[PDB]
Parts: structure tokens; C-alpha cells; sequence
């Protein structure tokens, strides 16, 4: 069947995500 | 009834771009683009999210400003139907836009460590 | 659908409170898609191109995609509201569109 996704890979991807939204919203800034 | 499977509001990005994107997947259902004016500050108010509708830029176009920051814009509806009152739709796509924008700040507020 | 060529082509998504990600492809054919990892992905890149399968899975049968690099694409929903002539060559399209994803994926979590 189709795989769901575990908690120890998707925290990771979660904080990758995480910084680079930050590191995108900082050139909108100022 | 398939778009119900999907989470309510879905947070969306692209390589090389620095605008992002969302798709909300309730009634009304649709893709927008979200820019961001430059002094976000992105402080969770106690007060809701109350954002504004209008017409914008040339040609005119419907966009969506939440007024802490956030635009929604390039509005693609995903549902085939047409709404039966323009008043009540342009109300139901705004206060999805709302819970859109609480919902942004979250994911910044999480993240910020 | 003419809109939809302002977006860029691939767009990579997630929610709150949910471990499985999201995709929207804007160009032909257009869809959203659930984006899951089984527990052998590695998000390494890959000795060869990305060539994934489409399959029919569950019972009753539905659509979904395995990168066989882990990554699974499923729960499509078509956004285009025109029916394809030949259904061969819109499944080589659509096969084609989530191996296109899937190595985007790649390259931007590189």
C-alpha cells in the first residue's frame, strides 16, 4: 500500500523546511 | 469529497522562487500565491486575523490583504460551480484567507528557535 | 487554466500537524497529489534519472506513484476538467509529470 510518512523523517524535513522559510522570508524584510 | 482526504490549508513553496504558495481544500477551494510586504513582523496578535478584499494592480485583480503582513493573489478557484450569491462568496473566500493567515503565523511562530 | 501558467510548474507543500507533504503541478496535466516516504528513502541523489511507475493500488483500485527513490505520489486530483483522447499517452504525461516532482524534490532538500 501506499506509505504514510514516519515521525523521525518528517521531523527533519520539517526543520529543512523551517529554515529555509526563514531564510526566504529575511530577503522580503527590511 | 476526494479534497476532504487533504488537510484544510496546505502551505506551499517552489525552487528559485521566493514568493510561496497555498491551497485551501474547503469550500471555497483554491490555489493562491502569498507575498509578503517588508516589515513583517509576524507578532501573533490577540486579536483574530481581519484582513482586507480588493482589486488590485493592472489589470484589476482580486487580492487579498491580511494587514500583518501577508497577501494572497492570482486566485485559482478549483471548484467547477458557480456561487448562487457574489456577496456571500466574496465573504467565505475572505474568511478562508483569514484562517489562512493564522494559520502562516503558526508556522512561523513555530519555527522561530 | 491559463492562470495557471503564472505559477511556476512544481510546487512543493505541507500542513500543520501532518507528516505527509503535498504537491501541485501547474502545468498539463495539472493536479494535487499526497507526497509520502517510506522508510528507505534517503533523499540522496540518485545514480540514474528518475524513473518512477504508476500503478493501481487499494481495493477498489486508485492511482499512485512509486519513485522506487521512496518517495510516493497518490490521492491525485486532476485539476484540468477536459477528458484526454488517448488514455495511453495522457498516463505517459502524468507518469512523466511525477518524475519530473519527485527529482525536484531532490534538488531542493539537496
Amino acid at each position: 500500500s501506499v506509505p504514510k510518512t514516519g515521525d523521525s523523517l518528517a521531523m527533519a524535513r520539517r526543520l529543512a523546511r523551517s529554515v529555509r522559510r526563514l531564510t526566504r522570508r529575511r530577503a522580503h524584510r527590511l | 469529497n476526494i479534497f476532504n482526504k487533504y488537510p484544510t490549508i496546505i502551505h506551499g513553496e517552489a525552487r528559485g522562487e521566493n514568493d510561496e504558495f497555498v491551497v485551501h481544500t474547503r469550500y471555497p477551494r483554491f490555489l493562491a500565491r502569498k507575498s509578503f510586504d517588508d516589515n513583517f513582523t509576524g507578532e501573533m496578535p490577540a486579536k483574530p486575523v481581519n484582513g482586507e478584499l480588493g482589486q488590485i494592480g493592472e489589470p484589476r485583480r482580486l487580492a487579498y490583504d491580511s494587514r500583518l503582513g501577508l497577501w494572497l493573489s492570482d486566485f485559482i478557484m478549483l471548484d467547477n460551480n458557480k456561487p448562487k450569491n457574489m456577496e456571500d462568496w466574496l465573504g467565505q473566500l475572505k474568511a478562508a484567507c483569514d484562517r489562512i493567515a493564522a494559520d502562516d503565523l503558526m508556522l512561523n511562530e513555530d519555527a522561530a528557535d
